[PDB]
């Protein structure tokens, strides 16, 4: 299936706070109304530009991403994953499972079988927005969570995400996967494209509303 | 190596460390760390935070950020805020008082006498009279009203009378 | 001042700009991130073995 | 009380005029930043 | 003036108007107003 976005994927671009303003930026965002995959419960994807990436559930079937050109060893990898427990980044090499994923005893992670050389370590209904990009050795991810009044379809409005991480990595990637935690006892993907948009900012300091500047004459 | 005790130096075990700088091509890595010192307020200071440079004079605010934002800018994309990385708190950004000076002459051909104007400056940053167009010294402020003779500004005007 | 700006030794009644003002930096300050990640050294330069 | 374009127009027109000399304080013109700061930072004198 | 000298034979580039090198930042500069002539020439068979 293939859904269409309203107006999504709107991320703060950079630090700088503003009061009641309207102000201009070039970047790589989500076009308006654009045509986003969907997914139900999975596959290799693309990256080639940044990522949208929205899921909707309560239970927690979405944990996390892998990432990387290979998505196995002979080359590097990220993998961002979340048991029970909470989020751990990684970066070594890997063995990644063509079918990776983990179960719910509450036993899991066939994710991968090996953990070499690694150069990077991290341990500690709704809507849960992220959009990844991968910029100059940085890995930035912004991310978003609002509350859906519905269980698993992708709503209309306007919300901007706010940055969370940021990772001094150097991985090179091209590919990236999904990982769900099975049965034993919906989710879409945009791309980013450099656009123009026209910000709006409350006097608190938060982007309002915004302004897709080549969707058509009146933008 | 049998090492033992009572051995001639350099016959004695050295522990050794060799540190390898080394320099691929990411994007950054460890650095050595950045001293800093004590933040004052109301007076025109250089100051750096974080990166972020200039000069001017720093205030406290009621400015509120959002916990990812660092500093702010207005209208022209000038600092007019900011955050300092070790308080969380936002400072206010005030350009250092500046302005044109003007010198007020009755004619050299009548007098050697000069009033001074400090252009849209207080009068606490330089008998002494507050104008709205600046601070002017050398001039009294008598309470009738001529016809205008030097113009100052705002209403305001100057002139030779009686000697002064 | 003004016999410099205007370049005679004869000034006319008037007003006249004859140079800018400003006020001079006081001191110089700088601020930072504290520390956490100060690296432990005394595990390579401070082993048992 | 429910006209004044020609007024407004002269105070539009001045605004937008010195809007565009601050914004110029920004631009490279061919140069590797917009700061006299970083020039004189990364550069030496010669 | 005629500033007569002998220096190691690499740095004879660091004789020139404006540089920096160990040579040229300790023991002899030239400014980057320079307007003269520099002569060099070997040196070991003396
Ligand atoms: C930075 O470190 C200093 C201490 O080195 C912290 O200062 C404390 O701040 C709290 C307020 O949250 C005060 O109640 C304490 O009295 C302060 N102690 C000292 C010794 O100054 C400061 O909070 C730290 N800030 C960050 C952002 O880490
Ligand atoms: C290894 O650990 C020891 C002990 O913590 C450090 O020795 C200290 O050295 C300072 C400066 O010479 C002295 O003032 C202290 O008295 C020493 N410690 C004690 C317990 O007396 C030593 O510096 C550490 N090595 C490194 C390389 O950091
Ligand atoms: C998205 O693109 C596919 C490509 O064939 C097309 O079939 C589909 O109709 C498009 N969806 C929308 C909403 O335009
Ligand atoms: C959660 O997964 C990480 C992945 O290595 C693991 O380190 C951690 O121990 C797991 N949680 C528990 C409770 O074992
Ligand atoms: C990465 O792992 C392989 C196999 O374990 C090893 O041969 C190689 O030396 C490792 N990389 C580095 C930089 O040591
Ligand atoms: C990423 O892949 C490209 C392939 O064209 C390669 O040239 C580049 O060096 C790789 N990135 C890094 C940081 O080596
Ligand atoms: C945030 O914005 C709202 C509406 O714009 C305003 O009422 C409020 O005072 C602001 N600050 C808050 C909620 O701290
Ligand atoms: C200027 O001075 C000369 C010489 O004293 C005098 O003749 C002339 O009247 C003066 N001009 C005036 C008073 O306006
Ligand atoms: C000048 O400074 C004084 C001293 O704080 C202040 O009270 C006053 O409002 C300022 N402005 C004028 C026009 O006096
Ligand atoms: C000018 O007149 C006012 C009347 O309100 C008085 O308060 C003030 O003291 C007078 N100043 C002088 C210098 O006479």
């Amino acid at each position: 299936a293939y859904t269409n976005s309203f107006t999504r994927g709107v991320y703060y671009p950079d630090k700088v706070f503003r009061s009641s303003v309207l102000h201009s930026t070039q970047d790589l965002f989500l076009p308006f109304f654009s045509n986003v995959t969907w997914f139900h419960a999975n596959p290799v994807l693309p990256f080639n530009d940044g990522v949208y990436f929205a899921s909707t559930e309560k239970s927690n079937i979405i944990r996390g991403w892998i990432f990387g050109t290979t998505l196995d060893s002979k080359t590097q990898s990220l993998l961002i994953v979340n048991n029970a427990t909470n989020v751990v980044i990684k970066v070594c090499e890997f063995q990644f499972c063509n079918d990776p994923f983990l179960g719910v005893m509450e036993s899991e992670f066939r994710v991968y079988s090996s953990a070499n050389n690694c150069t990077f370590e991290y341990v500690s209904k709704n809507l849960r927005e992220f959009v990844f990009k991968n910029i100059d050795g940085y890995f930035k991810i912004y991310s978003k969570h609002t509350p859906i009044n519905l269980v698993r379809d992708l709503p209309q409005g306007f919300s901007a995400l706010e940055p969370l991480v940021d990772l001094p990595i150097g991985i090179n990637i091209t590919r990236f996967q999904t990982l769900l935690a099975l049965h034993r006892s919906a989710y879409y993907v945009g791309y980013l494209q450099p656009r123009t948009f026209l910000l709006k900012y409350n006097e608190n300091g938060t982007i309002t509303d915004a302004v897709d500047c080549a969707l058509d004459p009146l933008s | 190596y049998g090492f033992q005790p009572t051995n001639g130096v350099g016959y004695q075990p050295y522990r050794v460390v060799v540190l390898s700088f080394e320099l691929l091509h990411a994007p950054a890595t460890v650095c050595g760390p950045k001293k800093s010192t004590n933040l004052v307020k109301n007076k025109c200071v250089n100051f750096n935070f974080n990166g972020l440079t200039g000069t001017g004079v720093l205030t406290e605010s009621n400015k509120k950020f959002l916990p990812f934002q660092q500093f702010g800018r207005d209208i022209a994309d000038t600092t007019d805020a900011v955050r300092d990385p070790q308080t969380l708190e936002i400072l206010d950004i005030t350009p250092c008082s500046f302005g044109g000076v003007s010198v007020i002459t009755p004619g050299t051909n009548t007098s050697n006498q000069v009033a001074v104007l400090y252009q849209d400056v207080n009068c606490t940053e330089v008998n002494v009279f507050q104008t709205r167009a600046g601070c002017l010294i050398g001039a009294e402020h008598v309470n009738n009203s001529y016809e205008c003779d030097i113009p100052i500004g705002a209403g305001i005007c100057a002139s030779y009378q009686t000697q002064s | 001042e003004t016999k410099c700006t205007l370049k005679s030794f004869t000034v006319e009644k008037g007003i006249y700009q004859t140079s800018n003002f400003r006020v001079q930096p006081t001191e110089s300050i700088v601020r930072f991130p504290n520390i956490t990640n100060l690296c432990p050294f005394g595990e390579v330069f401070n082993a048992t073995r | 009380s429910s006209a004044l374009g020609k007024l407004q127009d002269v105070v539009n027109q001045n605004a937008q005029a010195l809007n565009t000399l601050v914004k110029q304080l920004s631009s490279n013109f061919g140069a590797i930043s917009s700061v006299l700061n970083d020039i004189l930072s990364r550069l030496d004198p010669p | 003036y005629a500033d007569s000298f002998v220096i190691r034979g690499d740095e004879v580039r660091q004789i020139a108007p404006g540089q920096t090198g160990k040579i040229a930042d300790y023991n002899y500069k030239l400014p980057d107003d320079f307007t003269g002539c520099v002569i060099a020439w070997n040196s070991n068979n003396l």
